[PDB]
């Protein structure tokens, strides 16, 4: 994968 | 057509290479590899797939494990299988194809070409498949069709598309949260992508992609973007946010969906090291503005916070430790120019960078910070030296940034002087007011 997130 | 049952028999048109579409927009891999959805479900066992005349074209079968879950007792983010969409990819040949399916899967045709207009339509007949169907607003489907598809589904996954969006979500969640409102959901998704295409200038410059963006369920993490598109956790909490068509256009659900798609659409020339969680939120703010949502920069008092950290702190933009502070100047440019007679500001800046920006990776990506400054000035014929100076764009030094990858930028005095002299040489007027003082 090459995952860009958000950590809420 | 007419070669067999609906979905089991269909004729597939070649789509443009998703990788090439991304490369031309400077966005990299993110369009749907699964766009040629079949509406066919293949149970475990031996299958027969008939393929018509290929004229030697490359065509393959994708069988993604969309229902892949962490093993018992495995914490979903600690999954050894990772967060990616696992699939079997089987090359297809003209005539009879014998395919062993180990894990039941929805079928997707992979038919991509470099001359999309001049590739044959290829019949594919899943003579041993089950018709799950799919929902397609562009075909004329209504909520009556949506309800029937969910009620008649043979797969845990329902496929759906609109003009821009492809969706692969569990029937369970679609029934629970979308209920009868399939048209409203797909239209909401299309609206949110279209807002980004408009801000990118794709409508203005005739570059709206044919390729769709896939929103998939996953069983590992809340919300993310990867090379396959955007992914949303298959739990009640997250599916309530994104599969209810009212919820996905409100507040944090609208922000999260827009942010994830914004990662697909953020261009390399606006996404140098340290910008990965910055440049996509221009799309999030524009989506909020177009959906009746309040500005997150306004709600967080980010204008004052950013001016305190960067301008009053007299630090480099590259030294900012807050992705919302780094977003503030990007959004000030939009709010200032769109209300002072340049309504196509970002559409034109992004087209300018597509046509004019360099090709940089790793530590060289800092050159894009200066190409971005030049684009903003040239598009608006405005001398923005003072604005970019105040926001710390022109501070020379060696800057270390952690942004997924590690970056070591070397901004030399020569690099800063070359950019400032390029701007000065244009002889453009300076803004009458201090754009850094703009707040909502
Ligand atoms: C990514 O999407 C998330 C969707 O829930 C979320 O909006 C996140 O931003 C976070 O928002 C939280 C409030 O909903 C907190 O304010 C948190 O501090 C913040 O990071 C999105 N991330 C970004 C960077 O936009
Ligand atoms: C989402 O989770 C990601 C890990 O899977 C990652 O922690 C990401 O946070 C980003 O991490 C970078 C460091 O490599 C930068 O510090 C970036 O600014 C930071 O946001 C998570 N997203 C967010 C918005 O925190
Ligand atoms: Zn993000």
């Amino acid at each position: 994968t090459e995952a860009q997130t958000t950590p809420p | 057509g007419g070669g067999g049952p609906d979905y089991l028999y269909a004729e597939y048109r070649a789509l443009p290479s998703p990788r090439q579409t991304g490369k031309n927009l400077r966005i990299g891999d993110g369009f749907s590899k699964y766009d040629n959805m079949t509406g066919v479900y293949l149970e475990k066992g031996r299958h027969v797939v008939l393929v018509g005349k290929t004229e030697g074209q490359e065509i393959s079968l994708l069988l993604p494990n969309l229902m892949r879950k962490p093993a018992e007792g495995v914490q979903p983010t600690k999954d050894p299988n990772g967060w990616g969409l696992h699939k079997k990819q089987i090359p297809l040949k003209e005539g009879i194809n014998i395919i062993d399916v180990e894990t039941p899967a929805n079928a997707y045709i992979s038919y991509f070409t470099e001359d999309a207009g001049k590739a044959p339509k290829i019949p594919v007949h899943f003579v041993t498949g089950k018709a799950n169907g799919y929902f397609d607003t562009t075909r004329g489907d209504t909520n009556k069709d949506w309800v029937r598809l969910l009620d008649q589904a043979v797969s845990p996954i329902m496929d759906a598309r609109g003009k821009y969006i492809q969706v692969a979500y569990p029937v369970e969640f679609l029934k629970k949260f979308t209920k009868d409102r399939g048209t409203e959901l797909i239209n909401a998704y299309d609206k949110l992508i279209g807002i980004q295409y408009q801000l990118m200038g794709l409508d203005k410059y005739g570059k709206i992609p044919e390729n769709r963006v896939l929103a998939r369920v996953n069983f590992n993490y809340y919300m993310f973007r990867d090379g396959d598109g955007v992914a949303y956790l298959g739990n009640d909490g997250t599916m309530r946010m994104v599969t209810d068509p009212e919820n996905v256009l409100k507040g944090d659900a609208c922000w999260g969906f827009s942010h994830a798609v914004g990662h697909v659409m953020q261009m390399r020339p606006m996404t140098w090291g340290g910008m990965t969680e910055v440049s996509n939120n221009i799309f999030s703010l524009q989506a909020a503005a177009k959906t009746g949502n309040e500005s997150r920069l306004k709600r967080q008092g980010s204008y004052d916070k950013a001016r305190k950290e960067i301008i009053e702190g007299e630090i480099a933009y590259l030294q900012s430790k807050d992705v919302f502070n780094k977003l503030v100047p990007l959004w000030q440019l939009h709010l200032y120019f769109t209300k002072n007679g340049h309504p196509d500001f970002y559409p034109d800046v992004m087209e300018y960078l597509r046509n004019n920006a360099g090709n940089y990776g790793g530590n060289d990506t800092v050159k894009y910070q200066f190409e971005f400054v030049k684009a903003c000035c040239d598009v608006t014929k405005t001398d923005l030296t003072d604005f970019f100076e105040k926001w710390g764009f022109f501070k020379p030094g060696k800057f270390h940034i952690g942004d997924y990858a590690q970056y070591d930028f070397n901004v030399t005095p020569e690099m800063v002087e070359e950019t400032k002299k390029w701007i000065a040489g244009k002889g453009y007027p300076k803004p009458e007011t201090d754009i850094t003082e703009l707040s909502e």
